[PDB]
């Protein structure tokens, strides 16, 4: 059953201030007298908190759930009675309930069809979902439950776990602390998207009692927490927040004495993703190599070149028919991202447990005497059973081994010649006989035998990785190119974080890409436009805060160092900008060193 | 005549370019650039190779700062030194010969 | 790559004005603005 | 990367080490300065003649 | 482990199953069949000097 | 007035502190305590997994005896000073200026 | 009454021994020995190694 209610009032959702509410314990570890750093999903301190009332107003919209959700409830006579969770809160997907009623705390899974406005209303109306059709957790618990009562909660959706963390207080929001114990630990191992709170009417219409209710979501950051004599949190540090909790977050202490500080190191982060790759698309011809009718022999193993495609890799992976697709220098799931050169397919038969045999560093007679592979070998090896097409019932003996060399093979070399093999003392002289024998013998193929001798087609894909400019490439597609920002951008395979800016430097038609003194690339030459960009990194500075002692003031001000003022109460120095502090042309003796000849102090913070 | 301070200048310079120079070195992987090791390897190998870079740099890194100190300390002697000279030489009038 | 070079608190203009201040107490007053007054 | 700095998270405080003893170094270098040429609280000056 | 298991005075919440010190090592442990805290005392160690 | 023995004191408890904290650090492995390594895990991987958590603890244990070595020397060249100005400020009167 | 000298003498020495000691030591390798390794595992573990 659902009832449509009509005769709400329009007006906007509020927003408040955090303050420092939303703190829990971040696990089940009991500390005593300690400072902990912890980096969990957590709410801001005085963070941007929804505020929704309950007074004719009600309140019961849907929102997203994102990484985590911190309700709290400055409630009166228990109105508000549990959460909705879901994805789509339909019989599609599976939805998790959570209610308290007049009598217990009841918490199920199901696949309710939910009501579009879904509320509670002695209590013996129950409103809430039409049907439930498959249910597959149950878990009864222990009731949880002027404005009197400040009921928080932290809701997690976190490796399939939904962590519940509770306080009760005695009571906008109170400015104060007060730590979240956790309360349930729920098994769930499902998709949370989007909750909806529940609320109760009264009936004398429907009239709605006086509650509020505030809505924050966690994100993932560091606390400071601090642990009492008796493991209770007191108090807490957000490292984020502004830079004396930084300093503090830094110094691993709640108190911080005069000086200046290096906290951490301010980057400017990159604003989109540019991938240029080349433009020219030609279907690769993977059909040719890997559904060909006839392959050759292991001692005559077929080379061929790939160049100038762009490859599909992920067709390949995803057809069951091919036991052992096995790569070594690359990994199978990265090869539609990459661009290659150098690519060649070697095609063979083998045996069913030669198969190991075709890897780098083994010791074996295919391995010795037909096919090598160095051991920087990368690329991958592809093997599948070939017995309905590479067999006959009088045996099939058109693929041949080496079976006696004097010496092993180099990688990647190939050995056609039909020369006699002298095993024994006694010379040969191009005439079989007593310890004279072919080299070249047939494998006898037949479909009767078992696994680990039907035969097998294997195809080795080997590869370079970025020494050239490369020709094959992924599906990935080409963006368009930005300059003068930050941006993360993938050049043929290539990933970096930089600003892309005009270069001076003159290539030469060979030169593609440039390295620097460390090795790491300096300026790249654009597929499709042939252009050389020259890539810098990202602006970067260390931050120091400059503070007098906690005991004296909370004020503090921020050093850049080395970054001009231009590109972050300013004021330019040569150790950097400083941020937050007056300067005063009036000298004074130093009392907090900043460099260059500038020193701070506290009188404001000024500069001198 | 200078030499000393332009040696200083020269241990200080040389062992930033040192530090700089040893970004360049695999440290047993299969490449020095981390990039290649994301854009290459599943992460239970592309772990081990990160890992393999982050020791090698983390190793040079502590080497450099292991010099600054006993850089630091023997800087710290001759300004020791230069303190008391200038307390006792420019200050004053030495007994002490030499 | 992450190296950076902090300035020195006394620029060479101030080092060279301490080395001014103290070649004056020496010469126009000896070895007494060492010891107390000049 | 981002990632590289996760992983660089289960290594501890081993920045924290290497920066706080070239913070040491860089403040040791300054207390050098200030022993060695501010001996004096007077700045003197010498006469124009 | 390997320690001396000794009554404890701490006040372990309902939720805290084993407790970390300063240095956040397992310092105390509530028995899983009577709820009781238990400090853990690390095995006596001694340089031994010649 | 008495921060000098106070940072020695601060210096050497809190390279103490930092000792001991760094046995909270997983180094790349799965796990910072030993003792799950061996219930978690077959002893092929298990070695390697000791392996990790022994280099990383053997190169913060040799990190910490370095500063210590290198403080030691400071502190010695300290009680040099020390003892030169117990010998000759105390046991005597000193022509040297400051 | 030499023993200052002998004591610099004693550790120069001791340090050069425990650098020639170390190379006795696998360091978690299935051997010290550079040989045994090319000859006992194959190039992929043999690089590690
Ligand atoms: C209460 O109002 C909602 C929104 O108008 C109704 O939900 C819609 O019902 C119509 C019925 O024909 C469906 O076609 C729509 O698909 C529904 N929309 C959604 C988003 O579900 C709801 O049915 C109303 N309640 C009752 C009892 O009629
Ligand atoms: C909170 O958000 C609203 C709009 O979402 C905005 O108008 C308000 O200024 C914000 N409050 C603060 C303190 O930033
Ligand atoms: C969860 O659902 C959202 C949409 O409801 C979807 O975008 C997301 O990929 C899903 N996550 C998982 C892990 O299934
Ligand atoms: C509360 O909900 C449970 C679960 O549906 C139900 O068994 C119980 O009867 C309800 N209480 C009342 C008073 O209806
Ligand atoms: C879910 O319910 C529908 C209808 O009740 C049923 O056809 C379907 O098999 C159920 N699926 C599962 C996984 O229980
Ligand atoms: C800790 O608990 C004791 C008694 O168990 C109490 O006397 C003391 O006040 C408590 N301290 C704090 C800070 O809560
Ligand atoms: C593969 O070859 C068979 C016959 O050899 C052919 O019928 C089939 O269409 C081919 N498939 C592709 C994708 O080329
Ligand atoms: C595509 O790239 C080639 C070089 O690989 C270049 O010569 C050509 O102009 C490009 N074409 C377009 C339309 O970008
Ligand atoms: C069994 O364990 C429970 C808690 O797990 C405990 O309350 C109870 O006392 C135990 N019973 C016995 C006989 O040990």
């Amino acid at each position: 059953q659902c009832v449509n209610l009509t005769t709400r009032t329009q007006l906007p959702p509020a927003y408040t201030n955090s303050f420092t509410r939303g703190v829990y314990y971040p696990d089940k570890v009991f500390r005593s007298s300690v400072l902990h750093s912890t980096q969990d999903l957590f709410l801001p301190f005085f963070s941007n908190v929804t505020w929704f009332h309950v007074i004719k107003r009600f309140d019961n919209p849907v929102l997203p759930f994102n990484d985590g959700v911190y309700f709290a409830s400055i409630e009166k006579s228990n109105i508000i009675r549990g959460w909705i969770f879901g994805t789509t809160l339909d019989s599609k997907t599976q939805s998790l309930l959570i209610v308290n009623n007049a009598t217990n705390v009841v918490i199920k899974v199901c696949e309710f069809q939910f009501c579009n406005d879904p509320f509670l209303d002695m209590e013996s109306e129950f409103r809430v979902y039409s049907s439930a059709n498959n249910c597959t957790f149950e878990y009864v618990s222990q009731p949880f439950l002027n404005f009197k009562n400040l009921r928080e909660f932290v809701f997690k959706n976190i490796d399939g776990y939904f962590k519940i963390y509770s306080k009760h207080t005695p009571i906008d929001l109170p400015q104060g602390f007060s730590a979240l114990e956790p309360l349930v630990d729920l098994p769930i191992g499902i998709n949370i998207t989007r909750f909806q709170t529940l609320l109760a009417l009264h009936r004398s219409g429907w009239t709605a009692g006086a509650a509020a209710y505030y809505v924050g979501y966690l994100q993932p950051r560091t606390f400071l927490l601090k642990y009492n004599e008796n493991g209770t949190i007191t108090d807490a540090v957000d490292c984020a927040l502004d830079p004396l909790s930084e300093t503090k977050c830094t110094l691993k202490s709640f108190t911080v004495e005069k000086g200046i500080y290096q906290t951490s190191n301010f980057r400017v982060q990159p604003t989109e993703s540019i991938v240029r790759f080349p433009n020219i698309t030609n279907l690769c011809p993977f059909d040719e190599v890997f559904n060909a009718t006839r392959f050759a022999s292991v001692y005559a193993w077929n080379r061929k070149r790939i160049s100038n495609c762009v490859a599909d890799y992920s067709v390949l992976y995803n057809l069951a028919p091919f036991f052992t697709f096995k790569c070594y220098g690359v990994s199978p799931t990265k090869l539609n991202d990459l661009c290659f050169t150098n690519v060649y397919a070697d095609s063979f038969v083998i045996r069913g447990d030669e198969v190991r045999q075709i890897a780098p560093g083994q010791t074996g007679n295919i391995a010795d005497y037909n096919y090598k592979l160095p051991d920087d070998f990368t690329g991958c090896v592809i093997a599948w059973n070939s017995n309905k097409l590479d067999s006959k019932v009088s045996g099939n003996y058109n693929y041949l081994y080496r079976l006696f060399r004097k010496s092993n093979l180099k990688p990647f070399e190939r050995d056609i010649s039909t020369e006699i093999y002298q095993a024994g003392n006694k010379p040969c002289n191009g005439v079989a006989g007593f310890n004279c024998y072919f080299p070249l013998r047939s494998y006898s193929f037949r479909p009767t035998y078992g696994v680990g001798h039907q035969p097998y087609r294997v195809v080795v894909l080997s590869f370079e990785l970025l020494h050239a400019p490369a020709t094959v490439c992924g599906p990935k597609k080409s963006t368009n190119l930005v300059k003068n920002k930050c941006v993360n951008f993938n050049f043929n395979g290539l990933k970096g974080t930089g600003v892309l800016t005009e270069s001076n430097k003159k290539f030469l038609p060979f030169q593609q890409f440039g390295r620097d003194i460390a090795d790491t690339t300096d300026a790249v030459r654009d597929p499709q436009t042939l252009e050389i960009l020259d890539i810098t990194p990202c602006s970067f500075g260390g931050v120091s805060v400059i503070t007098p002692g906690t005991n004296t003031s909370n004020q503090v001000a921020v050093l850049y160092q080395g970054v001009n003022c231009t590109e972050v109460n300013v004021f330019q120095t040569r150790a950097g900008c400083l941020i937050g502090a007056e300067y005063v042309n009036n000298s004074y003796e130093c009392d907090i060193p900043i460099g260059a000849g500038i020193c701070a102090s506290y009188q404001s913070i000024i500069a001198y | 005549a200078l030499g000393k301070l332009q040696d200083v200048v020269n241990h200080n310079a040389q062992a930033l370019n040192t530090l700089v120079k040893q970004l360049s070195s695999k440290f047993g992987a299969i490449s020095s650039v981390l990039n290649d090791i994301f854009s290459r390897l599943d992460p239970p190998e592309a772990e081990v190779q990160i890992d393999r870079l982050i020791t090698g740099r983390l190793q040079s890194l502590q080497t450099y700062v292991t010099q600054q100190l006993i850089r630091a300390a023997e800087i710290r002697a001759s300004a020791n030194l230069a303190a008391t000279k200038m307390s006792e030489c420019v200050l004053g009038q030495s007994k002490r010969v030499d | 790559k992450g190296l950076t070079v902090l300035p020195p608190l006394l620029t060479d203009e101030m080092i060279a004005q301490y080395t001014s201040a103290l070649l004056a107490g020496t010469i126009t007053s000896g070895w007494t603005f060492g010891a107390g007054p000049a | 990367s981002t990632e590289c700095s996760n992983l660089l998270l289960q290594y501890g405080s081993f920045c924290t080490q290497l920066k706080r003893a070239l913070t040491g170094i860089a403040v040791e270098q300054d207390k050098n300065t200030q022993e060695v040429f501010a001996q004096v609280k007077q700045i003197y000056k010498t006469p124009p003649i």
